[PDB]
């Protein structure tokens, strides 16, 4: 019940080797540990996935209106580096230019 | 909003599982000052581990709480300003990546040319 | 006169081997980010 | 022709070398990589390579010694 728990759950029971008060009992322990840890973070990336996929097929206005931002981040992010740019070229005349 | 809790909610597993790993490599490499300072790295990830714990709960409760469509019902087989905001921006981007094109096609053309000329020189 | 002509060219390659230098650093940033752009 | 060579490396291409002199679309590398073509064509004779270090040896180019 409700995958974050049972995610906690596996995750310290990845530790629980190491927790408390030879080869081959490590190997399977942590072949068994790191294995239900990564299944359930695959089945909570499922779930996101799924939950994304039924909004984005019925409301579709707020993907357009994520697609509106990254696309303002890009512009923003443009205009940065532009600027940058511009400054380390301005700085390079003046240097070329007293020799 | 919500269709992008989704997105936070997926990075906030994959970014999880990395910082395991990351845990992990600082637990291999301590050998019994540097002592203090990798145990300071690993208090440090697992504070943030235990932020990003919690901020997955949240995000799981919120796109839980907001389903009438079953899914393998929306997969195509064979047999309204928003979207004017959309082609405004995209005409936006699109000049400023031509734009960029072009700088970027100077400052190649000016390190061949340098490039060319100082090669030449010995 | 050979050693201060020598000096002078010295002095403009090097000027030219740095301002190659930062501008590929620069290029290398726009042509990530130009590539990577999503249009 | 008279002052001008007129050749096509590439099919689709045509390189054009024209001295203009006068008398009162252009690439510079090549012009400035020519000058410095011609100035190691110049060196070249005027080495310090010809030069034979043991006093008895004749005289020519290092490696065609070596």
């Amino acid at each position: 019940s409700t995958l974050v728990d049972e995610l906690e759950s596996s995750f310290e029971a990845c530790f629980a080797s190491l927790v408390s008060q030879d080869q081959e009992e490590i190997r399977t322990g942590v072949d068994q540990c790191i294995q239900k840890f990564l299944d359930i973070a695959r089945q909570t990336e499922c779930f996101f996935l799924q939950k994304r996929l039924q909004l984005s097929v019925q409301k579709p206005e707020q993907v357009i209106k994520e697609d509106v931002s990254e696309l303002r981040n890009e512009l923003q992010r443009k205009d940065a580096l532009v600027q940058k740019h511009l400054t380390k070229l301005r700085h390079w005349q003046q240097v070329l230019e007293d020799i | 909003n919500t269709a992008s809790l989704c997105r936070i909610g997926q990075e906030t597993v994959q970014d999880i599982v990395y910082r395991t790993m990351e845990i992990f490599q600082l637990l291999r490499n301590m050998q019994l000052g540097t002592y203090q300072d990798r145990l300071t790295k690993l208090q440090d990830n697992l504070r943030q581990l235990s932020v990003l714990f919690r901020k997955l709960r949240l995000v799981y409760d919120k796109c839980n709480e907001n389903d009438p469509i079953p899914v393998e019902q929306l997969i195509p087989y064979v047999e309204s300003e928003e979207r004017r905001e959309i082609a405004e921006v995209n005409k936006k981007l699109k000049q400023k990546n031509q734009q960029l094109k072009q700088i970027m096609d100077q400052l190649r053309n000016l390190i061949w040319d340098i490039n060319a000329m100082l090669a030449m020189r010995n | 006169r050979n050693q201060q002509l020598r000096t002078l060219q010295e002095e403009c390659d090097r000027k030219l081997i740095t301002l190659r230098d930062e501008i590929s650093i620069d290029l290398y940033e726009l042509e990530e980010e130009y590539y990577s752009s999503s249009s | 022709v008279k002052n001008q060579i007129i050749s096509q490396p590439f099919p689709s291409l045509q390189l054009s070398i024209s001295l203009c002199h006068s008398s009162n679309d252009h690439l510079y590398v090549l012009e400035h990589n020519l000058h410095l073509l011609i100035r190691e064509f110049h060196k070249q004779t005027l080495s310090s390579i010809m030069m034979p270090h043991p006093a008895s040896a004749p005289f020519g180019h290092k490696r065609m010694r070596l």
